[PDB]
DNA sequence: AAAAAAAAA
């Protein structure tokens, strides 16, 4: 209730939360169930904020930025047991949100490389893992929401929107939403959002 | 302290972000240094509309004294509409 | 086995 606007992004998040059935086919496989929601803003629009109250309000979330994460250990890990001595594997950062949602910030900031595990999980939503002699596949049907801002400092309105996105359009065209949020600056607005977080505070 | 006021007056600079809504003001009613009729106020100052005032027929209106005014802000300029002065 | 710093292409 503290976050002016967004409402059709409150719609969206309430959909998300309990989206769709999955379907299964003996001979068409799998049907991906859930929806996935990306926002692109300029800065200081309550992106971080509104993820921040969807990770309080989930069920079951996983908190993740960016810069902070290395895909190789964001899936699946190979330590050795203390007591038995042998090596097993250990989940990731998304296998433990498993029938979950993910929540990523700093989307475009991170590394490209780490990108491609994204590439594999949210392709087949399952992870197979093949090092040092395991060879498992594993199940992993999260939902992820990302923010991530443009390459410019603010938003360009003029400008084309692939050249306003840092990342491939491969992973773009995964992401059922595409929502560009951007602060316009009109007195009426102004008043009102200002005597708002007065109200707030 | 008067009895009739116990209606409310707003400072001038809280006109900024509302308008269609009737207030009531009070300031050094004086000349801008454009050439244009003002109300100075301690928080602020704005520009005054004179084409359609009505005022409280006894009185001297003279740059340099405090007038209470009753009118309608826009936006689309910076004009209070007046309506009546006393 | 996996993270993090350094010189060279
Ligand atoms: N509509 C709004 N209602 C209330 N607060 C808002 C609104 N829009 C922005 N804010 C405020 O903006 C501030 C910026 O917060 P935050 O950094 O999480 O936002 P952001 O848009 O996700 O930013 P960034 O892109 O830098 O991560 C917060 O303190 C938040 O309260
Ligand atoms: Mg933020």
């Amino acid at each position: 209730p503290s976050i002016y606007g967004h409402d059709h992004i409150k719609k969206a998040i309430l959909l998300m939360l309990m989206g769709g059935v999955e379907k299964n086919l003996e001979n068409g496989s799998h049907l991906r169930g859930d929806i996935n929601i990306l926002m692109v803003g300029d800065p200081s629009t309550a992106k971080s904020q509104l993820l921040r109250f969807v990770l309080n309000t989930a069920s079951l979330a996983i908190a993740t930025t960016g810069r902070g994460s290395s895909g190789v250990g964001l899936t699946a890990a190979v330590t050795t047991d203390r007591e038995t001595g042998e090596r097993r594997l250990e989940a990731g950062a998304m296998v433990l949100a498993d029938r979950g949602v993910v929540c990523i910030d700093e989307f475009d900031k991170m590394t490209d490389v780490d990108r491609v595990a994204i590439h594999e999980v949210m392709e087949q939503q399952t992870v197979t893992i093949a090092k040092a002699g395991i060879h498992t596949t594993l199940n992993a049907r999260c939902s992820v929401i990302a923010a991530a801002n443009p390459v410019f400092g603010q938003y360009d309105v003029n400008r084309d929107p692939h050249q306003n996105i840092a990342l491939p359009d491969s992973l773009l065209s995964r992401f059922d939403l595409l929502f560009v949020v951007t602060d316009d600056i009109n007195e009426i607005r102004d008043r009102s959002i200002s005597e708002h977080v007065l109200r707030t505070h | 302290r008067n009895e009739n006021f116990q209606m409310s007056i707003t400072p001038i600079k809280n006109l900024l972000g509302r308008d269609a809504q009737n207030f009531l003001l009070l300031g050094l009613l004086n000349k801008n240094f454009k050439g244009n009729w003002s109300l100075e106020d301690p928080s602020g100052s704005v520009e005054i509309d004179i084409s359609q005032t009505i005022p409280t027929q006894g009185h001297y209106y003279v740059p340099g004294c405090m007038v209470l005014v009753e009118g309608i802000y826009y936006s689309v300029g910076n004009k209070f509409h007046v309506t009546s002065m006393t």
